[PDB]
């Protein structure tokens, strides 16, 4: 995205036909992988530091403190994104086994799995998705703190 | 400036300015990471909407550098974060890292 996205957020662009288009936005790369990783094992020293040393040796240093927080909303942002990636796959199951109906356009689908066809605009103010990216850019922000 | 030393009373105060300008270096070194902090942070979160803002600002890396260098001289408007759909999260966060 660094020269920007060519599709509007008013506009699916599902790969197969029969795909649930949150299915795609969610789904994890493998730079997500890595990153989760990499977030994992920072918070596990964070952790190893605090439990030798205890809270109150802990708590009282400006770098702890900041990683501690940057980590907690890191580990934030993916639990949300994983979430909405978990609703995602829920939709995704029943489409390809209780729909048959050539690539979900004529198909009216129930309104509880039929939220998860549309675009950025039709998103709920407060579902996970829109959280993970809330969150995440935070943590990037934060990220550059320990340069 | 070259032969501008030669001059009693402008020579001092281009030495002077040289002196400033190698001083300077250092502590913008310092903003530069600062700046590419908020350029990244803000451009992840805005890359999404595209046609989903008031202005262009944080879509692209070269508009959120855009955006966040003349901010430094107060050319850049608050409607930069403002977004278009009733996603107020996201909006609100943009605020804040703005600010
Ligand atoms: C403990 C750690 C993990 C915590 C996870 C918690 C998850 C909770 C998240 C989501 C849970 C669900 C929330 C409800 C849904 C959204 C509600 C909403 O409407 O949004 C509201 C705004 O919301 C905010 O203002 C958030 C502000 C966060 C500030 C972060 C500062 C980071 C500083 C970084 C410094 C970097 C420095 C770098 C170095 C210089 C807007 O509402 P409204 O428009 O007023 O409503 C009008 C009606
Ligand atoms: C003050 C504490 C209370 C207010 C902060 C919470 C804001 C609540 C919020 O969610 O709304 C933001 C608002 C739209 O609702 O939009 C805005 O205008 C707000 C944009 C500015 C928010 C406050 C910025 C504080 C600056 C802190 C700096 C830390 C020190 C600098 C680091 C120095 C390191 C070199
Ligand atoms: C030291 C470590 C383990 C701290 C990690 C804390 C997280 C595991 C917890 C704390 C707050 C929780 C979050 C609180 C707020 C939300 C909003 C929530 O949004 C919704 O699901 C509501 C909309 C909907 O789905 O119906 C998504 C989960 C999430 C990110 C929660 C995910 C789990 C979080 C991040
Ligand atoms: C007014 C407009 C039309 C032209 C302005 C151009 C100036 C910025 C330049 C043109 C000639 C330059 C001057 C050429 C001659 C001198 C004398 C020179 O040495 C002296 O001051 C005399 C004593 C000594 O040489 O020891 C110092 C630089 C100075 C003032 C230069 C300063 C910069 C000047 C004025
Ligand atoms: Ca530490």
């Amino acid at each position: 995205r660094f020269e920007g996205i060519t599709t509007l957020p008013n506009i699916t662009v599902t790969d197969y036909p029969k795909q649930i288009f949150r299915v795609k936005t969610t789904q994890f790369t493998w730079t997500e992988m890595l990153i989760m990783v990499w977030v994992l094992g920072m918070m596990w020293s964070e952790c190893k530091e605090l439990w030798l040393e205890g809270p109150r040796e802990y708590i009282l240093q400006l770098w702890n403190v900041l990683d501690f927080g940057m980590l907690s909303i890191f580990i934030a942002a993916f639990t949300a994104r994983f979430l909405a990636f978990l609703q995602a796959t829920k939709a995704q199951q029943y489409v390809d086994s209780y729909v048959q109906e050539s690539d979900l356009s004529e198909v009216t689908l129930p309104p509880e799995i039929q939220y998860f066809t549309y675009a950025r605009d039709k998103w709920l103010p407060s579902d996970p998705q829109i959280i993970s990216e809330g969150l995440y850019a935070i943590a990037v922000v934060l990220s550059f703190s320990r340069i | 400036a070259y032969i501008l030393p030669a001059n009693e009373s402008f020579g001092p105060l281009q030495i002077s300015l040289g002196r400033t300008v190698k001083d300077i270096f250092k502590f913008m070194v310092l903003f530069i990471m600062v700046f590419f902090a908020f350029m990244i942070g803000m451009f992840i979160l805005y890359s999404y909407y595209l046609g989903a803002k008031v202005n262009a600002a944080f879509t692209t890396v070269e508009e959120s550098f855009k955006t966040l260098f003349w901010s430094i001289f107060g050319l850049s408007e608050v409607t930069s974060v403002v977004l278009k759909y009733d996603h107020k999260f996201i909006e609100n966060i943009g605020y804040v890292l703005y600010g």
